[PDB]
């Protein structure tokens, strides 16, 4: 009931809630990050898992934005989890492809709820 | 709020060079 849409690998970070200025690593090494379409819920999600620890389970809505802050790093806010996720990539192209997929998914999310 | 008045710097490993 869940189809993978796009898969990449990145280092995952979350912004420190107190200072809002520091990145806390949410994974020791790089982890798999995937976009999924949830056929049961008619929604798109970003899912990253490190064994039995679910690091990212972000449902993507049209309002959410992925902001690139370097050639290899970008971030998006997830109000449901009350956090900001950052992803660090080993090549600039992986960041670009992730950002482009993110924008694609935002419109799919809005078109899917029409 | 989760809003940023200023965007945060990326982690030092993933920053763009400056110079």
């Amino acid at each position: 009931g869940e189809q993978p849409i796009f898969t990449t690998r990145a280092h995952v970070f979350q912004i420190d809630p107190s200072t809002k200025k520091n990145w806390v690593p949410a994974s020791k090494q790089a982890v798999t990050v995937s976009y999924f379409y949830d056929v049961t819920r008619n929604s798109y999600r970003i899912i990253s898992v490190d064994g039995a620890k679910v690091i990212i389970n972000s449902t993507i809505t049209p309002n959410m934005t992925f902001t690139k802050t370097s050639q290899k790093f970008g971030q998006w806010a997830d109000s449901r989890a009350n956090t900001v996720f950052g992803l660090g990539f080993s090549s600039e192209l992986q960041l670009t492809k992730f950002a482009e997929k993110f924008q694609e998914v935002r419109e799919a999310a809005r078109l899917a709820r029409d | 709020l989760l809003n940023f008045d200023e965007l945060p710097e990326p982690p030092a490993t993933f920053c763009d060079p400056e110079e």
